[PDB]
């Protein structure tokens, strides 16, 4: 119909959407607030400007922003100095799914910079000359991964990856993040995908990691850092990732899992908060939404009968609104929320978060649902390493030539 | 002594206690990528420090050093792991140390680096007695901030802090009782002290719960903790509840009454309640509402809801395809 609005954000109902404070204010109350107004502001500045909406992912200008920080980075970044793997994997990835080539000559400036991050006794630093932390460690082994050659391959000290998990691994189940260091979630996930792309899982190694991580899901659904924090989206996805690369998704209550992330979607904003009671993110666009695609293969492969066939189970079109009005830097980039700055950080998750919610994928269905124009489409991301589906498989192919180190 | 802020700082390239050592330029290689265009005081500070790392300098002025390095990044982790290492080689006066890392986390309270600093420090020491107090001067600028609340637990934990935790909680929901992080805590202390087995406990919860309900109806935290106390035993085990949230219905509605009351009917089908298909067809209908008008954002979720009740509580769902 003529005055049916094809926009899920745009459509006068979507007004019913927004806080109900019930006459009490708390800074809870006040902030979301805020950030509603002026999400607001931009879903009616087409109708105030008496102009049609047109959805378009700025590709052109997130290329040149990309391929100029590839190389060379303001000292806004100065807080990123180690970080640096990091860098290079979130802008290698969003070069990937803007389906844009990596030249032969950045690929290997890439893997010889990696080599110097490397430490002697395995694993990656943030840079040159600083010690192996698991992090940059995940961040290194994914851009290798992502480019793919023989060379990038080859930079990775296996015998010593191994030698260095194990370094890291406590008697609980958890990991260390680095000697000397923090545990939480992340440090499984980030030991538990290096060492499965580079096929160097020893029968122990993971032992006792399952029964951790299980324990980190709380009373909310979702995962904490540690047993008993809060439900947060980004040790959520490391958690549940990092189970099913070790098959053992069923230690979790997958119920109450999908219950908790579906209900991180924010009716109005359309975008997903971290947790409970806080503000909407680009980047969970990624954390949060990535989790649907690892709860409906789970859920298969319990054999759910009452699954979708074509779509995730949350609002694919207004995280694609989201991300594609509220997220863009005109100067390109993307960004967590209007008004903030934009970022390598979230360029690459606003990206990976807006494939996913392009792509349904569940063995032989396939169903793509891309709002704006058609050029809008992105290469898929598997959502467990996030990088493309077919750098997992080529990387997980040439490491299973190599025998797990120790035999 | 000379703060990264003073006016008159000045560069380690400029000092004379340092004039006997060489700088180390970082190693980037010949064709660099993602290389950061540091500032002069960046570089100038991190060469030093390469220097003293590479020569592994136990001194003085090396743990002074590490002091500019962390200001300019707290979140480079090898510089804290030589801190560390001075700390103990030096044997630097540890609570000296614990009045630094506290005037740097209210500065940069959003960083991995400087709470496991604090924590290992509070190891070291042996001594929790700094901790709630400091910890609640954070809280009061930033209620939600996810390592303070994680140290507040270990604290609690490692050295049996137990007694006055839940009258935190209590003055916390007081000021915002949509504090998601205050819930979480709430029910770490319960689940740590009392547990929620014991029925006054679990009795005096609920009360509680329902009564913020009825104050603020669309808070979502309270929904959440009323469902996450109830629902391991089974909500059905509670045969009150039903009606009494129907009770709320009136004037206290929200997409999250709805939704627990396909929660409760969930449950109830789960254990073969009386009246299976006048269950069922009741959550049908309120997965249905959800779906098409309450809770849009989530259609994918409540149509999936709802196509799993039927598949395993549907009159037909247990008939042989022959019948
Ligand atoms: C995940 C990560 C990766 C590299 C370095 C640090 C981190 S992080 O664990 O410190 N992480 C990301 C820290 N962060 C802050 C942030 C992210 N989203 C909102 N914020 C405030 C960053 C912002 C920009 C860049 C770039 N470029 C890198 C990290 C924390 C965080 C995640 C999600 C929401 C809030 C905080
Ligand atoms: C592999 C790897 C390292 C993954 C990272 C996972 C991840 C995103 C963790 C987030 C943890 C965290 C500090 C949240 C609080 O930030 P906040 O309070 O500023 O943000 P919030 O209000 O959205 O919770
Ligand atoms: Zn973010």
């Amino acid at each position: 119909p003529v005055w049916s609005e094809p926009l899920y954000s745009l459509r006068p109902e979507h007004a019913r959407e927004r806080l109900q404070d019930d006459s009490v204010e708390t800074v809870t109350s006040i902030e979301q607030a805020k950030v509603e107004e002026k999400i607001q502001e931009v879903f009616s500045s087409y109708k105030f400007n008496h102009l049609v909406p047109r959805l378009v992912l700025q590709r052109e200008k997130h290329f040149h922003y990309l391929k100029r920080g590839l190389r060379q980075l303001t000292d806004a970044y100065e807080c990123l100095d180690a970080s640096r793997p990091w860098l290079c994997y979130w802008i290698l990835h969003s070069l990937e799914l803007l389906d844009e080539p990596i030249p032969q000559i950045v690929a290997t400036d890439v893997c010889q910079f990696l080599e110097l991050c490397q430490s002697p006794d395995g694993g990656f630093g943030g840079g040159p000359g600083q010690y192996p932390h698991l992090a940059p460690t995940y961040a290194a082994v994914n851009a290798l991964c992502i480019i793919g050659t023989e060379e990038a391959y080859n930079v990775i000290n296996r015998e010593k990856l191994l030698q260095y998990l194990y370094s890291l691994k406590q008697p609980d189940g958890s990991f260390l993040m680095h000697v000397g260091g923090e545990v939480d979630v992340r440090s499984a996930y980030c030991a538990a995908s290096v060492a499965s792309l580079t096929n160097i899982i020893t029968p122990d190694l993971f032992e006792g990691t399952a029964e951790w991580i299980a324990r980190c899901q709380n009373w909310e659904g979702g995962i904490g850092g540690v047993p008993g924090m809060e439900a947060h989206g980004g040790y959520t996805f490391c958690g549940l990732a990092a189970l099913v690369i070790l098959k053992k998704e069923r230690s979790l209550n997958l119920k109450s899992l999908l219950q908790w992330v579906t209900s991180r979607q924010m009716r109005f904003e359309g975008g997903f908060q971290g947790r409970c009671n806080k503000l909407v993110d680009g980047c969970y666009s990624f954390w949060q939404a990535g989790l649907l695609p690892l709860l409906h293969r789970a859920l298969h492969a319990q054999g759910d009968p009452a699954l979708s066939m074509s779509h995730w189970m949350f609002h694919q079109q207004a995280l694609q609104e989201y991300i594609l009005m509220c997220c863009q830097c005109p100067a390109g980039g993307l960004l967590d929320k209007p008004g903030k700055s934009r970022d390598f950080y979230h360029t690459c998750y606003c990206l990976s978060g807006l494939s996913i919610a392009q792509h349904f994928g569940s063995g032989a269905m396939l169903h793509d649902v891309v709002m704006g124009v058609p050029e809008n489409v992105l290469q898929p991301t598997h959502p467990v390493y996030n990088i493309g589906p077919d750098k997992v498989i080529q990387a997980t192919t040439h490491f299973l030539q190599k025998p797990v180190p120790g035999f | 002594f000379l703060s990264l802020d003073s006016p008159t700082y000045v560069l380690y390239r400029d000092r004379a206690e340092w004039a006997d050592i060489d700088p180390v330029p970082q190693n980037d290689g010949p064709s660099p990528v993602v290389q950061i265009i540091y500032s002069e005081k960046f570089r100038d500070v991190y060469d030093y420090f390469r220097a003293v790392l590479q020569r592994d300098e136990r001194s003085e002025r090396a743990f002074k050093l590490t002091r500019d390095a962390i200001e300019l990044n707290a979140a480079n982790y090898t510089v804290w792991h030589f801190r560390r290492v001075l700390l103990r080689s030096l044997q630097k006066d540890l609570q000296e140390e614990m009045n630094y890392i506290i005037a740097i986390i209210e500065e940069q309270p959003k960083n991995y680096q400087v709470w496991h600093h604090r924590r290992v420090l509070v190891e070291w020491l042996k001594d929790p007695s700094q901790e709630l107090e400091f910890i609640a001067d954070i809280l009061n600028q930033d209620a939600k901030n996810y390592h303070a609340w994680q140290h507040r637990q270990w604290v609690i934990q490692e050295f049996r802090l137990w007694d006055n935790e839940l009258q935190y909680v209590d003055q916390l929901l007081k000021e915002d009782v949509r504090n998601n992080s205050v819930w979480n805590q709430r029910h770490f202390v319960i689940s740590n002290t009392t547990g929620y087995s014991d029925r006054a406990v679990l009795e005096r919860e609920v009360q509680y719960t329902l009564e913020m309900i009825k104050l603020v109806p669309h808070n979502e935290s309270a929904w959440n903790y009323l469902k996450g106390i109830l629902q391991d035993r089974g909500l059905s085990r509670y045969p009150n509840l039903l009606n009494q949230l129907l009770d709320l219905q009136p004037s206290h509605s929200s997409p999250y009454l709805i939704a627990f009351l396909v929660d409760i009917y969930e449950d109830m089908l789960e254990n073969q309640c009386d009246n299976k298909e006048d269950i069922l067809n009741k959550a049908l209908e309120l997965c249905e509402i959800l779906a098409k008008e309450k809770d849009t954002i989530r259609k994918e979720y409540w149509r999936y809801i709802g196509r799993s009740l039927q598949s395993k509580h549907s009159r037909e769902s247990d008939i042989p395809a022959s019948v």
